[PDB]
């Protein structure tokens, strides 16, 4: 109940900052630019609005299909928006934390050291085979029995250094009403 | 014989009083061309123009006022204020993000001289893509027509595709990168649309070369 | 109607807020009476109207439209009403009578159906009343019928 | 006539249907054309019979 | 307060009074499904009462199916003729529009316009069009105007009993109705249009000798026999051919020649040596 | 000087509002008209003066006022897409006589669209009905679209052009009603041509019952099939149809009345092959010295389109000689190999009837 | 006590249910609800922000 | 007196009992709602199908 009144209580400086931005509904893919002044862009709404921008904002940063905020009054840009897709499919997509070690292999060497340089090396360190470049590989293929499939990408979780990886499930990408897929395999 | 100047100050005062009604053009919508004269029941005649909207209605107004209708065939992005239902400018060119762009090659960074033992095969490519650019002028006098589509096929590689955007860079001509599949949307009538939409640039942007893959899937 | 006046928008910074003799100011902002209406009260306030007669003119204007359905005579369209008052009048009562006919026993079911519902809730039907006109129209035969015995005699 | 016509001038009234109630008197209420909505008591119905 | 009735809205009624084409005379061939239809549809029409009689109850569910042949439409124009009624002429998908809303109360509009002018009969073209199943939200729409054939499933309920409608409803493939709208207290009567016979030949062929001009040398025998081999058909369009290879001419009357050669051009293939079991 | 102010008297005049369109549905009284604007609301509004009551008569497009919705001024149609449909142009004349094969064909369809315009009166005598429907397929050869595109600039008249990609309009697939429009206008501007090419997408036959989409098409057919079985006279008014199989038309188009006639196209005979080439000679330059018999020989079997091809080919392998006047020995060189090579690839040609 | 009758009169009497589409690290959270229709979102209170996640 | 039930049913008993499931379930969760109830098997009785 504390943190909870606090929580609360910080609802009087909020409204204060509720005046601002809470029109910016909503968000609106642009179109063309016929000048430098004036952009063509298209809202959810179905209303497509020729609309110049605030100010604040330096026109050079707005590029085509980049979605951007609006003041619904005056319909001029506000702010723009990176992130534009995609709903839940995408942080369903995404794992994070570690698990299942190095020390969990079960004897096998010169499998876990090749594909060990072909991902792990190249990222540990960029500037030895830029140097000594050639070129890193694109890729591997994993396969056979199922000793043991899936799990080798675990060491690879708890391997990975410092930014995250994202593991994909295959049937997700195949779904009905065709046409899901095509926008699925595009967005990440 | 100076009152000219003073209906030029009118003009200029009713042309500031016109920049009031030109911000901004806000909203797009859909032209539909019409001419008719009403009988009473002293007269009057003139011309009258149907409108559509963004929103799904469908205005009647008179003929604008400015643009005269020397211009055109039945459009769109025409520019109109809110509720005031009056067309200050008609703006092209259709539409629209990625449908009007699908995609912007600057130029590919391989040449030709990374590619060997097609020098009798990439002469055929090169042909049908060259020719046509340069010697127009012997086209007329010979009776030639070029070709235009050309099929290039194989299991990688080849490398089809890398050799024909390389010699892309060298005619200057615009590249537009399209695949396939993305002819295949959720929606009906994407693919159909999109075509259209993608050749309208093209002869905006003429002389360019388009260029599509795995058109075996979306030809079946 | 309605009538409005334009208050000085240059006088907001003194007082906006007479009047004297605010009985009429009172009576005319009412009933207020939506919106769009209160939003003339800034920049804008109403004055108040009212008739004045002219009675004499009034009384014959009157006299004019409530005439108007009198004939000239008098005694030709009343007369034309009895030559009405046998036309197609006994079938104008025939009418009458299908109507007496087919509204009464459909409700002469309704003092049973009471005693269904127990007792006049909701309802109606209908199919109710309607015998009020049906009296009054044969209340109009009748004596614009006791009318001949007055004309054509004498 | 003429004040409930001024009361139902504006906004009418609406057609509500509860999806689900909740503890803190306050109802989820569900209009056809638009979305969910929820709004507290309405003192003159009982909770126990919505 | 509420409409006078009946000014809808939209359709509307009427419109049938300088039409149909032609009276029944032109198709004499099939008879018993003449027999079928003017006793389901003239008879219960013109008197409610004789029904309530013997104790019978008249469906107002009438089914058509069978082409090709055509059939249908021709005895729509047939029962215009017969009886002064208010007709209905409307296709399919002719209501569906941008909004669902506009459904009901079209479906509504033409139900009341029938109780308001009844007698009356009204006619859909092919509603197998509106009989299929999706649950998407884009056929949502058409999932709530096949709810509005429902809804008007629910209104010719209404119309139970006596005063008023006539339904007619025909369609080229019936493997796509759902079975609550064949199903008996509804749609009580199930026509099916037969191929063409030989009894059914002859009738054909006089229809259509009658209005184009013959030829003395033009016999139907080998037309009833040879023919008859497979087809079938359609048998009334190749005569229209026959016609047709007329005015590919150049031609006073038409001659058994050109018969012949509308046999031979329109349609047959073998398909096959395949068949050389029998 | 003054014509500007003459312009700015005008803007004068566009402070006047637009108004909203609407359809007159019925009227209830003479102060009651029942009207329907484009969106779906209706309203039941009154008049102004100016208008009569038998002019304004149910179904017509009118004007609403924005506040009043009241009608002001009427018209008495519009169609947006159908001024696209107007606007085609096809070369020839002269490019009705290069086409060649098939003569017999051509002369078919010279009469059965022709001549119900030019003389009805032979039609009514006979009492034969004049054929208001016809299909035109391939690819058993080519030509389809080619020369049925000729006859509208030959015969000239009204011609109206339709591509099969019209008929989706993403959701609500009301382009089934603008097929009503576009009859309706067929009805006004009659005499005219129709064209639908690609029809199998837009005509299949619904077997296997699946995904969305399928089925509006589907509804899409029964605009075609119920104005065709009319209930309306398109006697007046020609379409002409095409495809690459007659395999999806349904009982229902391959039954006469909406497609009277049917009329295949055939491989160019050796004959007819002499012809087309002859006229793709025309244009081209060649040495004196030319037979065209030992092209004919040598090339059997091949499409009108895929001779052309072959002489274009020929030509564009003159260009590597560089020389201005060429002979038919090195074309026979191109012709022989490049031809064959096409040969290669016309794996799946065979059609179905 | 005070609190309770403070943020009942920021959010009602009418209010909407909506979905939650994407956070934006500036607190400004990006909703839809019927139909199809976004903006931005900065509260501070009852969050609860983390465990809510996008959908 | 007990209520009767009919599975599918179509096309609309899979709309009107949720919006997708086991539709074996929801279907019981009105069989559940109102007691007693008989549940009947209609129909695909036919040759078809033979
Ligand atoms: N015959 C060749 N000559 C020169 N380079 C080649 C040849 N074959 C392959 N390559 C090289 O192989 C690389 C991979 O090209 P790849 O064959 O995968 O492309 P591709 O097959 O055209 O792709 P796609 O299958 O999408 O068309 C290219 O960088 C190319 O330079
Ligand atoms: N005596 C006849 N027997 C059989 N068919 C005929 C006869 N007279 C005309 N027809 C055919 O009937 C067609 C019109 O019938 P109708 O309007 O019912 O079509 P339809 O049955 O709706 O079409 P479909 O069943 O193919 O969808 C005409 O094209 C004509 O060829
Ligand atoms: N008889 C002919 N005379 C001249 N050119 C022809 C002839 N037939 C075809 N062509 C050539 O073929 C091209 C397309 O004509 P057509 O409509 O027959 O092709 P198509 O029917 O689309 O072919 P397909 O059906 O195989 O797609 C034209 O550009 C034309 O140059």
């Amino acid at each position: 109940a504390p943190p909870a009144l606090w929580d609360l209580a910080a609802d009087k400086q909020t409204l204060q900052s509720e005046q601002p931005l809470q029109v910016a509904r909503c968000t609106k893919i642009i179109n063309a630019d016929s000048e430098d002044p004036k952009y063509i862009i298209n809202v959810k709404q179905f209303a497509k609005f020729v609309v110049d921008l605030s100010d604040q904002v330096a026109p050079t940063d707005i590029e085509e299909g980049m979605r951007v905020g609006v003041d619904r009054n005056k319909y001029q840009i506000h702010i723009p928006l990176p992130p534009k897709i995609d709903p839940t499919v995408t942080m369903m997509q995404v794992e994070e934390k570690p698990d299942v070690t190095y020390s969990d292999v079960g004897g096998c060497k010169e499998q876990i050291e090749k594909l060990r340089e072909v991902v792990e090396t190249p990222l540990l360190h960029p500037e030895r085979f830029v140097n000594l470049g050639i070129e890193p590989p694109k890729g591997v293929l994993l396969f056979g029995p199922p000793g043991t499939g899936k799990t080798l990408c675990a060491r690879a979780v708890a391997n990975r250094t410092d930014a995250c990886f994202i593991r994909v499930i295959g049937s997700e990408l195949v779904q009905k009403y065709v046409g899901e897929g095509a926008r699925m395999v595009r967005e990440l | 014989t100076h009152e000219l100047q003073a209906m030029k100050d009118k003009i200029k005062e009713n042309s500031e009083k016109i920049k009031v009604n030109k911000t901004l053009p806000y909203l797009v919508s859909n032209v539909i061309e019409l001419l008719d004269v009403d009988p009473n029941d002293s007269q009057r005649k003139g011309k009258c123009a149907v409108i559509k909207t963004s929103t799904r209605q469908t205005y009647f107004l008179p003929v604008i006022g400015l643009v005269d209708a020397e211009k055109l065939k039945p459009g769109d992005l025409v520019g109109v204020n809110k509720d005031s239902y009056l067309i200050l400018e008609t703006l092209p060119t259709e539409y629209d993000s990625r449908v009007k762009a699908m995609e912007v090659d600057e130029r590919p960074t391989e040449q030709y001289s990374d590619i060997g033992g097609l020098d009798k095969q990439i002469q055929e490519l090169v042909e049908a893509i060259v020719l046509p650019m340069n010697h127009k002028e012997k086209f007329e006098n010979l009776g030639i027509q070029p070709p235009k589509g050309v099929l290039m096929y194989g299991p990688p590689g080849t490398g089809k595709t890398l050799l024909a955007r390389a010699c892309a860079a060298q005619t200057k001509a615009t590249f537009l990168k399209l695949a396939g599949p993305q002819l295949v949307q959720m929606f009906i009538g994407d693919g159909a649309k999109l075509v259209r939409d993608a050749f309208a640039l093209a002869k905006e942007k003429a002389p360019s070369i388009i260029f599509i893959d795995e058109l075996d899937a979306i030809g079946t | 109607i309605d009538a409005f006046r334009l208050i000085n928008a240059n006088m907001m910074v003194l007082g906006h807020e007479p009047r004297q003799t605010t009985s009429n100011l009172g009576h005319l902002n009412k009933p207020s009476i939506q919106a769009l209406i209160h939003g003339l009260n800034r920049h804008y306030y109403s004055i108040t109207i009212n008739y004045r007669k002219n009675e004499l003119e009034q009384k014959m204007l009157l006299n004019l439209h409530k005439k108007s359905w009198m004939e000239g005579l008098t005694l030709q369209d009343y007369s034309e009403h009895c030559k009405h008052n046998e036309s197609v009048v006994k079938e104008m009562l025939e009418l009458a009578k299908n109507y007496n006919k087919a509204v009464e026993e459909e409700d002469k079911m309704t003092p049973e159906q009471l005693a269904i519902k127990n007792v006049g809730k909701q309802d109606p039907k209908r199919h109710l009343e309607e015998h009020v006109d049906v009296l009054m129209t044969s209340n109009i035969v009748q004596c614009l019928a006791a009318m001949l015995d007055t004309v054509v005699f004498k | 006539l003429r004040e409930e016509l001024q009361l139902l001038q504006e906004q009418g009234s609406y057609v509500g249907e509860v999806v689900r109630a909740m503890d803190k008197k306050k109802v989820l209420v569900k209009v056809h054309p638009e979305g969910k909505f929820v709004v507290d008591v309405d003192k003159n119905i009982d909770i126990n019979d919505v | 307060d509420v409409l006078p009735p009946e000014a809808d809205s939209s359709i509307m009624m009427l419109t049938s009074d300088q039409k149909p084409d032609v009276m029944y005379a032109d198709i004499g061939g099939m008879d018993i499904q003449k027999q079928e239809v003017r006793e389901a549809v003239e008879l219960p029409l013109t008197h409610f009462e004789l029904y309530k009689q013997i104790g019978i109850d008249p469906p107002r569910g009438v089914l058509m199916y069978g082409p090709p042949g055509c059939g249908k439409t021709m005895l729509a124009k047939a029962v215009a003729h017969h009886t002064t009624a208010a007709f209905i002429r409307v296709v399919g998908s002719e209501f569906v529009q941008k909004y669902l809303g506009e459904g009901p109360r079209m479906v509504r509009d033409v139900f009341r316009l029938a109780k308001e002018n009844a007698p009356a009969i009204i006619f859909i073209d092919e509603i197998d069009a509106i009989a299929t199943k999706r649950f998407d939200a884009q056929t949502g729409a058409d999932r709530e105007v096949q709810r509005i054939l429902l809804e008007l499933l629910n209104q010719m309920d209404g119309f139970d009993q006596n005063v008023n409608v006539k339904v007619i409803m025909a369609t080229n493939r019936a493997d796509t109705l759902d079975p609550a709208l064949l199903r008996p207290g509804r749609l009580d009567r199930k026509i099916e249009f037969p191929l063409p016979d030989r009894r059914q030949k002859r009738l054909i062929f006089s229809t259509i000798t009658s209005k184009m001009n013959l030829s003395e040398e033009v016999d139907l025998e080998d037309y009833v026999a040879r023919p008859d081999k497979i087809s079938g058909a359609d048998i009334n369009s190749i005569c229209q051919e026959s016609g047709m290879l007329a005015v590919r001419e150049n031609r006073y009357i038409v001659l058994a020649k050109d018969f012949e050669k509308a046999y031979k051009t329109v349609i047959k293939k073998d398909e096959q040596e395949h068949e050389f079991y029998k | 000087t003054k014509q500007y102010e003459k312009s700015e008297n005008d803007l004068k005049a566009l402070q006047s509002v637009g108004q909203i369109v609407g359809e007159v549905l019925k009227q209830l009284t003479e102060e009651k008209f029942i009207v329907k604007a484009t969106n779906g609301p209706r309203y039941v509004v009154g008049c102004r003066r100016q208008l009569d009551k038998s002019k304004l008569k149910p179904g017509t497009r009118v004007a609403l006022d924005m506040t009043t919705l009241t009608i002001m001024r009427y018209l008495p149609r519009e169609v947006d897409p159908l001024v696209y449909n107007m606007s085609h142009e096809d070369p020839g004349n002269v490019s009705y006589s290069e086409i060649g094969g098939l003569s017999e064909q051509i002369r078919e369809l010279r009469e059965v669209i022709e001549l119900p315009l030019t003389n009805p009166e032979l039609f009514q005598r006979v009492g034969i009905i004049p054929p208001k429907g016809c299909l035109l397929y391939g690819p058993p050869g080519t030509g389809k679209t080619l020369l049925a595109r000729a006859v509208a600039s030959q015969l000239d008249c009204n011609f109206l052009k339709v591509v099969s990609s019209s008929i989706v309009d993403k959701y609500i697939g009301e382009s089934a009603r603008l097929i009503r429009e576009m009859f309706n206008y067929a009805r006004d501007h009659q005499p005219c041509i129709i064209f639908m090419d690609e029809i199998d997408a837009i005509g299949g036959r619904r077997f296997s019952e699946g995904t969305s989409a399928d089925r509006e098409i589907q509804r899409t057919l029964m605009e075609l099939l119920n104005q065709m079985d009319g209930f309306d006279t398109l006697h007046r008014v020609k379409m002409i149809m095409a495809t690459n199989r007659p395999d999806t038309l349904d009982p229902a188009l391959l039954r006469p009345g909406r497609l009277d006639r049917k009329i295949h196209i055939d491989l160019p005979n050796e004959q007819a092959r002499l012809d087309i080439l002859k006229i793709h000679a025309g244009p081209i330059t060649k040495h004196g010295e030319i037979d065209y018999e030992a092209i004919v020989k040598l090339s059997d079997g091949f499409n009108g389109a895929d001779l052309r091809n072959v002489c274009t080919e020929a030509g564009m392998f003159a260009i590597r000689a560089d020389h201005d006047f060429v002979v038919q020995e090195d074309f026979m060189k191109a012709v022989r190999k490049v031809a064959d090579s096409k040969k290669l690839e016309s794996k799946l040609d065979y059609k179905p009837v | 006590e005070e609190e309770r009758s403070k943020v009942d009169d920021l959010r009602g009497t009418p209010m909407s249910v909506g979905t939650l589409e994407e956070i934006i690290d500036d607190n400004h959270a990006i909703v839809s609800t019927s139909v199809g229709s976004e903006h931005y979102v900065s509260i501070l209170s009852f969050v609860d922000k983390d465990l809510l996640e996008p959908g | 007196d007990c209520t009767f039930i009919r599975v599918s049913g179509s096309e609309l008993v899979q709309k009107f009992i949720g919006e997708g499931a086991r539709m074996v379930r929801e279907l019981f969760v009105m069989a559940r709602e109102h007691a007693p109830s008989i549940i009947f098997m209609d129909e695909i009785d036919s040759i078809g199908s033979s």
